[PDB]
RNA sequence: UUUUU
RNA sequence: UUUUU
């Protein structure tokens, strides 16, 4: 016996009924934290201070 | 110039978002701020979208 | 979010 | 409504 932590029948919003909107296929995404934030920029900017 | 009815201004208030779409990629690329704060002296990079 | 010499 | 170089 054993199982997964999402679920389906959970309090979801709705576009219309049948549709269920957080598809349920993102078992594997947790990047970096601080990776994502606003507070750290951008590769790109990194990029073009390291070449200016 | 010489060539509409109503004013300048009152022609060109359609030309909004493109140019403000447009200052949203450039500025995003590097740090690029219009003359007309420059003259009225803005503090906020951030504050570009609206110096028209 | 900025503002720490 | 106009008047922002």
């Amino acid at each position: 016996p054993r199982l997964k932590s999402l679920t389906s029948k959970m309090r979801v919003p709705r576009y219309e009924k049948r549709v269920a909107l957080n598809l349920d296929h993102l078992i594997l995404y947790t990047p970096e934290q601080t990776d994502l934030s606003n507070t750290r920029s951008t590769r790109k900017q990194f990029d073009t201070w390291f070449e200016g | 110039i010489d060539h509409a009815k109503p004013t300048f201004r009152q022609i060109m208030a359609h030309f909004s978002d493109v140019a403000e779409a447009y200052i949203e990629k450039r500025n995003q690329d590097r740090p690029y701020m219009p003359r007309y704060g420059l003259q009225r002296n803005l503090t906020d990079m951030s504050l570009a979208r609206y110096a028209f």
